[PDB]
């Protein structure tokens, strides 16, 4: 019952939503794509301009 | 924004701004750009 109480908590870290990726790299990479399409939109305006 | 500024670099100021009429005494840059200006319009009416 313990193995299966500290497996569940492991997996699930807290949200009822089950976690296979890590989370906090999750947003990493999520911040990294909205960053990289704010750098995109840059990038065509000046493609556009040019 | 460097490359921002590189692109209004060359459509606006290609060596225009470094110029006055101390240098190259004779006439500035700007009065020969005013004269072309002049001329060519008198040029486009003609034509039209």
């Amino acid at each position: 019952n313990k193995d299966v109480d500290m497996l569940c908590d492991t997996l699930y870290q807290g949200g009822n939503q089950l976690l296979l990726s890590d989370q906090e790299l999750t947003e990493q990479f999520h911040k990294v794509e909205s960053q990289l399409n704010k750098l995109n939109h840059l990038l065509t305006d000046i493609l556009a301009d040019v | 924004p460097e490359l921002q500024g590189i692109v209004g670099d060359w459509w606006e100021q290609p060596g225009q701004a470094a110029l006055s009429e101390e240098l190259c005494q004779g006439l500035s840059l700007p009065q020969w750009r005013l004269r072309w200006v002049q001329a060519q319009g008198a040029l486009q009416k003609l034509c039209s």
